[PDB]
RNA sequence: GGGUAAACGGCGGGAGUAACUAUGACUCUCUUAAGGUAGCCAAAUGCCUCGUCAUCUAAUUAGUGACGCGCAUGAAUGGAU
RNA sequence: AGGAUAGUGGCCUACCAUGGUUUCAACGGGUAACGGGGAAUAAGGGUUCGAUUCCGGAGAGGGAGCCUGAGAAACGGCUACCACAUCCAAGGAAGGCAGCAGGCGCGCAAAUUACCCAAUCCCGACACGGGGAGGUAGUGACAAUAAAUAACGAUACAGGUUGUAAUUGGAAUGAGUACAAUGUAAAUACCUUAACGAGGAACAAUUGGAGGGCAAGUCUGGUGCCAGCAGCCGCGGUAAUUCCAGCUCCAAAAGCGUAUAUUAAAGUUGUUGCAGUUAAAAAGCUCGUAGUUGAACCUUGGGCUUGGCUGGCCGGUCCUGGACCCAGCCGAGCCUUUCCUUCUGGCCAGGACUUUUACUUUGAAAAAAUUAGAGUGUUCAAAGCAGGCCUUUGCUCGAAUAUAUUAGCAUGGAAUAAUAGAAUAGGACGUUAUGGUUCUAUUUUGUUGGUUUCUAGGACCAUCGUAAUGAUUAAUAGGGACGGUCGGGGGUAUCAGUAUUCAGUUGUCAGAGGUGAAAUUCUUGGAUUUACUGAAGACUAACUACUGCGAAAGCAUUUACCAAGGACGUUUUCAUUAAUCAAGAACGAAAGUUAGGGGAUCGAAGAUGAUCAGAUACCGUCGUAGUCUUAACCAUAAACUAUGCCGACUAGGGAUCGGUUGUUGUUCUUUUAUUGACGCAAUCGGCACCUUACGAGAAAUCAAAGUCUUUGGGUUCUGGGGGGAGUAUGGUCGCAAGGCUGAAACUUAAAGGAAUUGACGGAAG
RNA sequence: GAAGCUGGUCAAACUUGGUCAUUUAGAGGAAGUAAAAGUCGUAACAAGGUUUCCGUAGGUGAACCUGCGGAAGGAUCAU
């Protein structure tokens, strides 16, 4: 069945960006989905994104801009601690440059650079880049 | 999803898989089972003292033809009876009958090396006497 | 999907979008409130009541009219059976299986269907006690399950 | 003329042959209605015979376990358990 | 309840209950198992080791029992037994090195029967005695540090102003030896240092190699598939780059090789991070408990004020410091319908309440040694924790700091993931709501103590009043209902069909059968053939397909009955009920087993005629089990798509089956509609197919075998070179046949997959 | 207040028996592997000269043969 939503928005979202598409439609939509989105839609990988409302948990569509290389999810979602946050970017960043490991932490969801900035660790959730 | 689980509580699961599946890789099953403490003829030790019961000359594998001059020698610690091969260009005529062997291994842990037959060690000694020193006439045999 | 088969079908009702009673309805909360409890005296259950409402009376969704679900209003009335219905359903189909399994012993395959509708049974009665629907005590037996669904 | 063995019953000999010897998987030869199959055995059935090997004993023509060209074992004249 | 104990406690006793642990692995077994700090290797994650310098435990040949004492079930204390073993005058007596040294034995494997209390500390009545604890030296290539074996000129030549190749010099020095002093408890050694101490500076560097991997010979002699080498591939049969040697060269060097174990290499144990169509490997197929995993949804946005730090602008520069300004990044505090416990003294101190977690932050804790790391010229270094100052009747930096990480503790945060609440309201607030039932008491009226009403605090009981009074969507998850269907889905009866064989009647007459060719076989007693009739069992042709149904195995004559089922349609219903699943179940072709019934046809076995060198094979003729059925067993197949199941997405196209929805120059009902068929479009579900390769793969190939080093949607099972071997053994199921589970010894360098060229084929063109 | 005595308690050790575990002998039997390519044939690889293979059951000097039901990994993606 459908275990993980998040993983299904951001597969949908490869395989588009993949064919060269720039959109891409997006169901069902979650609270996580959408603040998922923000922060790859804050570093630019992809345009505005829509909710459309069915009276269901809902469809987004989201536009792409070609810059988006992958994203992806890590499951399960480990605890991660902030000692714990260099072995994950070394892992799935392709440099220590560009790209964001998105965490879930209980001051929200945010990027691996935010985390560090405001000293906050939760669970993994998944990376852009 | 790879066919393994996944699961955040799943470590029982992925701890008891990996422990059995690793029995079969071999070097991991003969460390736990203790095959060597049980039936090597060393008993896990690197080398071996024993009594040269007689000299023979076995025959190598094809396509070589040669005869490979080895001794039948019984274990002092156990009194199991192995065939040691004696190296080298005219060291056969350092080994006599009753003599006291210091044995080891070809180096292929447990195999036959080469084209010798049914062979997995090698004189070292002989009387005390280190076989290498005996070939280059650095020392003699004491008798 | 289908989980007693490999069927893979998709088919079922669509709601509409909006969630309040369409202009040329004209019957009120109230009137719906004792068609429902007419046709739940007469025996129907909750889905027939529904299929009556919207063939008949115009009726598209009990709850967008009344504000409650058809359970939910009979529940408030008294006229909630003691066997939820789907479970009834499931026990009376059982039973139906078991008394022809006994006059053709050689019927393999409705030997096969009945452990799939056991199965089905116990799963739901499993999930009918948790939510204390059912008594924690409430067991399916084989035997004693024609007295249920007399 | 045909059928029938859970009818009565029956169920073979002689030589040669494998980079020592022994044996004979193999081949030749006479011949039957068929040539003893599965099994079992010096057995209450083996003459030679107190057969040969092992075990049991200080010592065993006894006992048991093996072997089997078996004078003359063997399948409802039932075979082996 | 007692007894006992220093004391708790089934610790023991009496009486009484029947409990306690367990697939989240109890119990039992193994351990070549003392635990930990730690060690080796290590990109990360890990793997292996830890008898052994510190901490804890246990033991003193094996048990057991005790005395003394604060403390022992002590063994350099005792008692007894067992096993060893000593002296004996034969009556008796005395033992315990897993302390130090030493001996025997065992073994691949490990040092002196040395000196001393000077240091470190301990013990005692103690400034004084004792200490094989400890220190010192001996042996010590376990490991570790530094570091000699030569350097520089001149000629002669070669050579491109200088690098050497040789024969010619004078210098330098420690290895060693030694006066001596130092060192030390005394010595030894080190450190210093008179005299001695280097030309072949014989004061002489070794260990392995020179085909490849892998650095360095196609030199010379010897042997001739021998001797031997060779981890592996290989070399050796008369010019051996591989053996035995000489020369030369290579590598590391006071070290180098070999054996064994282990770590990396190994993404060949894979959590990170493997593989399962064909190389090893998807259970025959479904159900199913534990386990694992599970749709979405509940304070978001906005406004104002403010603190800090980054960049600068300011510049304010002796790299450096301030408001103002800009942005950016964190923290706040109020207001927005507003969570953030609540009272007293009055953010700290003193009370009353509190859904449970998981996670993460911070703090404390995690002994020293070890690790990382700061300082510091041990002459450098390994180390050590020292040391440094103008030379000191003394001054003075130090001996940091990180890491530990599961569990527990304190703390901040409230995302993510769970959990609870108000549905027969037994719900919440009334702070001072109105009464009623109780329970406890400071304080009196102070001359002390009795009396029960006010009183305050609970805690409840009823009434009344407040309130927006209280139930999230219905998931292109599931389940259920319902409506027309649709199927070679199942069961039980039932009805066909020709055929086969056998039989009865008939007709003729010489052969029939069978084969590549024949023969066995049947035939004038009429075979084969012909027509009619009948009986038995099977089996369901053609229609029949890149079509249908079923979980799979499987399912194909008609009709009736019985109970199921997918898909479709649905503005029906319930609301997470779900996915996959150890254990445990149902079904499971054929063959086979047991007992009845049937036994037409084929036909294992068997018998027979041919062929053949032989065929107890293929071919021919008969033929028993079997083939069919009823009751039971069996549980296996190349049970195959050699491709687990669930979910999502990624590309074009035409067919087709089932359902539904819109529509024809079409045929037909019936004359037309509400007939049906067909035609054209959509759609959901299937069985498949064609093209391409974005993509995958070793390739064959694949719309999944893609979305996989840009590696993580959920979950079950299986594999780890080839054999031995699905064997032995144990267990379990079976009547048996056998099924399921399932090794090891030993052996081996390939076995294998896909494709290419060729060769061959009693294959085609 | 000694020897000694009574009854308890802890209980070594021995004898017998049982069981578990680890080594090891054995007439004979039946395998596997290595060695050499000794005897008999030619089962597989070509349509391997009867296509091969799987399960099962019989038979047979040996490879193997035969029946029943499967598979193509076939020698046919096709009439
Ligand atoms: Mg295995
Ligand atoms: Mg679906
Ligand atoms: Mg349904
Ligand atoms: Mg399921
Ligand atoms: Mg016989
Ligand atoms: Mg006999
Ligand atoms: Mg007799
Ligand atoms: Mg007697
Ligand atoms: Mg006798
Ligand atoms: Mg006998
Ligand atoms: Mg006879
Ligand atoms: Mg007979
Ligand atoms: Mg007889
Ligand atoms: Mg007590
Ligand atoms: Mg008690
Ligand atoms: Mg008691
Ligand atoms: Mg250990
Ligand atoms: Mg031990
Ligand atoms: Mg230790
Ligand atoms: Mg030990
Ligand atoms: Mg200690
Ligand atoms: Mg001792
Ligand atoms: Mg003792
Ligand atoms: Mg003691
Ligand atoms: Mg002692
Ligand atoms: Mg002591
Ligand atoms: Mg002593
Ligand atoms: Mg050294
Ligand atoms: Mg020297
Ligand atoms: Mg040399
Ligand atoms: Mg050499
Ligand atoms: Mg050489
Ligand atoms: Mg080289
Ligand atoms: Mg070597
Ligand atoms: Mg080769
Ligand atoms: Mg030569
Ligand atoms: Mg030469
Ligand atoms: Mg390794
Ligand atoms: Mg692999
Ligand atoms: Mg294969
Ligand atoms: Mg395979
Ligand atoms: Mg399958
Ligand atoms: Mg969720
Ligand atoms: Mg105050
Ligand atoms: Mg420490
Ligand atoms: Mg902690
Ligand atoms: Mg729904
Ligand atoms: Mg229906
Ligand atoms: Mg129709
Ligand atoms: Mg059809
Ligand atoms: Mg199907
Ligand atoms: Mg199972
Ligand atoms: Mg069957
Ligand atoms: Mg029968
Ligand atoms: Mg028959
Ligand atoms: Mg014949
Ligand atoms: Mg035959
Ligand atoms: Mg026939
Ligand atoms: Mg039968
Ligand atoms: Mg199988
Ligand atoms: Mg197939
Ligand atoms: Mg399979
Ligand atoms: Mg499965
Ligand atoms: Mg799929
Ligand atoms: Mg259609
Ligand atoms: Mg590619
Ligand atoms: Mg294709
Ligand atoms: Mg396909
Ligand atoms: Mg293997
Ligand atoms: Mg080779
Ligand atoms: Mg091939
Ligand atoms: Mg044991
Ligand atoms: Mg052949
Ligand atoms: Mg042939
Ligand atoms: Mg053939
Ligand atoms: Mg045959």
């Amino acid at each position: 069945t459908r275990t993980s939503v998040l993983a299904d928005a951001l597969n949908a979202i490869n395989n588009a960006e993949k064919t060269g598409k720039r959109q891409v439609l997006i169901r069902p939509s979650s609270k996580v989905i959408i603040k998922f989105l923000t922060v790859m839609q804050k570093h630019g990988y992809i345009g505005e994104f829509e909710y459309i409302d069915d009276h269901r948990s809902g469809k987004i569509v989201v536009q792409l801009n070609g810059r988006l290389n992958k994203c992806g999810v890590i499951q399960p979602r480990f605890n991660v601690k902030i000692n714990d946050i260099e072995r994950w970017t070394d892992n799935l960043l392709p440099a220590r440059q560009f790209g964001y490991v998105i965490l879930t932490t209980s001051a929200g969801i945010m990027d691996h650079e935010e985390a560090r900035r405001k000293h906050v660790s939760g669970k993994i959730l998944g990376f852009v880049y | 999803g790879k066919g393994k689980p996944r699961g955040l509580n799943s470590a029982r699961k992925l701890r008891v898989h990996r422990r059995n599946n690793r029995w079969a890789d071999q070097a991991y099953k003969a460390r736990l089972l203790g095959t060597a403490f049980k039936s090597s003829p060393f008993g896990g030790s690197s080398h071996a003292k024993g009594i040269v019961l007689e000299k023979i000359g076995i025959e190598s594998k094809q396509p070589n033809s040669a005869i490979r001059k080895c001794v039948r020698v019984q274990l002092i610690k156990n009194g199991k009876k192995v065939t040691a091969f004696v190296p080298n260009d005219g060291c056969l005529n350092f080994v006599d009958e009753n003599d006291e062997v210091l044995l080891a291994g070809f180096g292929r842990r447990g195999k036959a090396k080469g084209d010798i037959p049914g062979v997995r060690f090698k004189v070292v000694k002989v009387s005390g006497v280190s076989l290498l020193a005996l070939w280059k006439e650095k020392k003699e045999k004491p008798r | 999907g289908r989980m007693h088969s490999s069927g893979k079908g998709i088919s079922s009702s669509a709601l509409p979008y909006s969630r309040n009673a369409p202009s040329w309805f004209k019957l009120s909360s109230d009137d719906v409130v004792e068609q429902i409890i007419k046709y739940a005296r007469k025996g129907l259950t909750p889905s027939q009541i529904g299929v009556i409402l919207r063939d008949a009376h115009g009726v598209s969704q009990a709850k967008v009219v009344t504000g409650n679900k058809i359970l939910r209003i009979l529940k408030s009335n008294g006229l909630a059976p003691e066997i939820p219905e789907d479970l009834y359903y499931l026990i009376k189909k059982a039973v139906s299986v078991r008394k022809h399994l006994e006059k053709n012993r050689k019927d393999k395959d409705s030997k096969f269907r009945l452990i799939l509708i056991e199965s089905r049974i116990h799963r739901l009665a499993r999930y009918y006690r948790t939510v204390a629907v059912l008594p924690p005590n409430w067991k399916y037996e084989s035997a004693t399950a024609s007295a249920l669904v007399a």
